[PDB]
This record gives C-alpha cells, structure tokens and sequence, in this order.
C-alpha cells in the first residue's frame, strides 16, 4: 500500500526558511520530524516496526545530516541554478510492494528531477537548470549508493515491520453514519437532496439516491474528505423538480455493514408534510 | 504558476442544537503553501482551532485540514475564511446544514 516520506522547503527569502517532514502509509500519517530538536516522532505505537531505539537514532542523525546540509547546498548554488526567492522545494520518496520504489523532485510545484537506480535524472522538460542540479546532486557517488539502498533495501524492510505491527488498525471497520439536508444552490422550481456519510472507515464507499430499487443517476457524489479520527467524509446530492422529491431515498453500502445498508427517506420536515 | 485553494466545509455529525460536534474545513489544491485560514462564528474568528500537517498531493499542489469542537446553537451561523496570493480578498465559504421548516 505504499510507505512514503514526504519533504517541504520553502525558502522565502535568502535567510528565511521552513521545513516540514513526514512518512506516510498511503492516506495516512504515522511519522514527523520536529526541527526543535531534530527528534522523528512515532505517531502510533507501532510506527516503529520490530526496530531499535538504536537503529533510530542512526536514521535520525541521517536525517539530519541531509536536512541540514540539503539546506545551505540549495542556499549556495541557488544563483548558479537560477533559483529565485520565493521558492519551494517538494520530494517524495518510498516504496510499493507486490517490487517498486521511487524519489521524486519538484521545483515550483512542477517535476523537476528524480533519482533512477542509481543518479539522479532530470526531467527533460525541466530544462538546463535541471541539468546542472543533477551535476550537483550526483557530485559524489557515495551518497547515490547509499540513497539506493535506502529505497531498494531500508524501506521495503520497513514496510515489513509496519503493516504486520499495525494490521489491528489499518483493517478495522468503523460503521458510517448518514443524514439529510437541503442543498443551498438550486435552480429555479428545483431542489436539491443532499445525503451526508461520515465517520466510516476504511475508504471505499457506495451511495446513491434511490427511488425504491431504481438508482437515480442524476445522483452526484462529492470528494471524500478526511476527519482527524482517520474516518472519511462525503456528499451525494442530487437536483430534482420540486414535486418530483416523492419516494426518494439514500442508500448507504459498506463494508462494515455485512449488507445491512443504511437507507434513509427524504421525509417529514423535510418534505415538508401536513 | 499559482495554483487557488479549493475550500470544503462540513461537520462531523448531524446538526443537533446543544451537542457537542466538529467543524471541518478541507482546502486544497493550492501552490505555493504560505496560507491563511480561519474559522468562524456569526463573523468572529475562533479561537482553538487544530489543524493537520501540511501534506502534497500527487500534483504537488498542497492540501490542510482545519477543525474545531463546537456545539452549535439556532442562533450561530458559521463559516470557513481563507486568503492566499491567488485571492484579491479572502473568500469565505459556509457551513451548511438546515434550520427545519420556517412556518410553524
Ligand atoms: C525524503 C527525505 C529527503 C530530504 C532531503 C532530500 C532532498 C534532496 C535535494 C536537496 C539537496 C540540494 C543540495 C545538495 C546537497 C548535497 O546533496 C549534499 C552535499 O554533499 P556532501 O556531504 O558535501 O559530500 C562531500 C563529502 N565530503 C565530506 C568528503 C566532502 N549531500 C547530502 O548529504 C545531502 C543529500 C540530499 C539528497 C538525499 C536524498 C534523500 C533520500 C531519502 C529517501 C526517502 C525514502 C526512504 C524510506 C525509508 C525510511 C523509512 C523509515 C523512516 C521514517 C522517517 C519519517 C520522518
């Protein structure tokens, strides 16, 4: 399900910076880094996997060796690269098993290089400026190697220790809850019907109005949207003529649910009725 | 380029006068990070408002989550309030949920 890090550099001005480090398991975080003495935080008990506290302060010095010194290298060559105040530096790097495995660069919000095998390629529409970052980049060769083992042997050892020492919690179902309310941007003679369903876990979802057994297709399903308890959002609304808002119902499937859907009646003051 | 926040607000539970319940609100899709997002009620801004770490989507354009606790009332009305370079003013966007029925 993919283990990833994610970095952040926003320089605004030749002294002026923030930096911002964390790990992921696909949509969720298990790992910070806090600048105020340079300590990796574990979100979850079992952020750690089956590793040392001695092991963990090897990967934080390593951390921040590169933080520090990824710092003051952008800072220096930024006039030879051509780097302009404001500017904003993103990476990602991880992995994904059953067997692949990425770092990957941007500049300005746009891809800009990224670390193949063993060097770093830039993105040919990245342009020269890529060109001579790589230069930089690949500098030592040392470094490269132990950047490839990182990804090649480190993290996929990682995601063993990780999705083992946390199954009890990316595998549990947490039932969704639903409700009804009126849509605020109806055109003229129409309504529009909006089904909430919140707090269910994990992610994939099914909701559709209904009238009885027919789906309605004019049903339009929103972004899910996250709660800091880990557990998802979402709306469903659909726009009908206004007499036409008879017999329609929400429909809810999860996989909580062991088929018992949760099915809810635009009805009442809804409506409303006499 | 820059690239405009896309603002969502909801709440955790369903509207209920006097119980406790969460106030979201999701901005992303924006570039670059520098942000500034407020939650409100009847217009003033609230004061304990927790927000997730900044993280980046596949695009790298940027997304946050910011919530409150709260327990809503008839009277509160309440909204989410973001400004960003790509802004001429801050935009605000409200929370929806329904009052029932107006006539008696
Ligand atoms: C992702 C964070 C990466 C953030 C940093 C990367 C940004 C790079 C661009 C900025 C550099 C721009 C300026 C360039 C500076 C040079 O590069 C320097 C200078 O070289 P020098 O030292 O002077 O040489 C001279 C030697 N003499 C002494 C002999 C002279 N070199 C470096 O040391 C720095 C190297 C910088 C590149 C390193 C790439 C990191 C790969 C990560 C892989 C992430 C996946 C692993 C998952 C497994 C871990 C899972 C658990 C962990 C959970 C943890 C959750 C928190």
């Amino acid at each position: 399900l993919s283990f990833h890090v994610i970095w952040i550099a926003s320089f605004y001005n030749h002294s002026w910076k923030q930096n911002l480090v964390s790990g992921w398991l696909s949509d969720l975080q298990t790992h910070t880094w806090d600048s105020n003495s340079s300590t990796i935080v574990f979100l979850w008990p079992w952020s750690r996997g089956n590793f040392s506290n001695e092991e963990w302060k090897e990967l934080e010095t390593l951390f921040r060796i590169r933080t520090i010194r990824s710092f003051e290298g952008i800072r220096r060559y930024a006039h030879e690269l051509q780097f302009e105040y404001p500017f904003e530096i993103q990476v990602t790097g991880g992995c994904e098993l059953h067997s692949g495995s990425f770092l990957q660069l941007a500049y300005q919000g746009s891809d800009f290089v990224s670390f193949q095998n063993n060097s770093w390629l830039p993105y040919p529409v990245a342009g020269n400026m890529a060109k001579h970052f790589c230069k930089v980049l690949n500098q030592n060769q040392h470094e490269n190697d132990i950047t490839h083992n990182l990804l090649s042997d480190t993290c996929p050892r990682f995601i063993l220790g990780l999705l083992d020492a946390g199954k009890a919690h990316l595998q549990r179902q947490v039932k969704p809850e639903a409700w009804l309310s009126h849509g605020p941007s109806p055109g003229p003679g129409h309504l529009q019907l909006v089904c909430h369903v919140s707090g269910f876990y994990p992610k994939p979802v099914w909701v559709m109005w209904m009238r009885g057994e027919q789906e309605q297709q004019g049903t339009q399903r929103g972004d899910i949207l996250p709660s800091a308890d880990g557990t998802w959002y979402l709306r469903a609304t659909l726009e009908v003529a206004a007499g036409e808002a008879a017999d329609l119902s929400c429909r809810v499937k999860h996989s909580s649910l062991e088929g018992q859907d949760i099915v809810l009646y635009w009805e009442g003051s809804l409506v409303p009725r006499g | 380029i820059q690239r405009t926040p896309k603002i969502q607000v909801y709440s955790r539970h369903p509207a209920e006068n006097g119980k406790s319940n969460f106030l979201n609100c999701y901005v992303s899709g924006f570039h670059p990070s520098d942000i500034e997002v407020d939650l409100l009620k009847n217009g003033e801004r609230i004061e304990k408002v927790e927000h997730s770490d900044l993280s980046f989507s596949k695009d790298w354009s940027f997304y946050l989550l910011y919530y409150t606790e709260f327990t809503p009332t008839e009277k509160d009305e309440y909204a989410c309030r973001v400004n960003h370079v790509t802004l001429s003013q801050p935009k605000i966007v409200k929370w929806d949920r329904d009052m029932g029925s107006l006539v008696p």
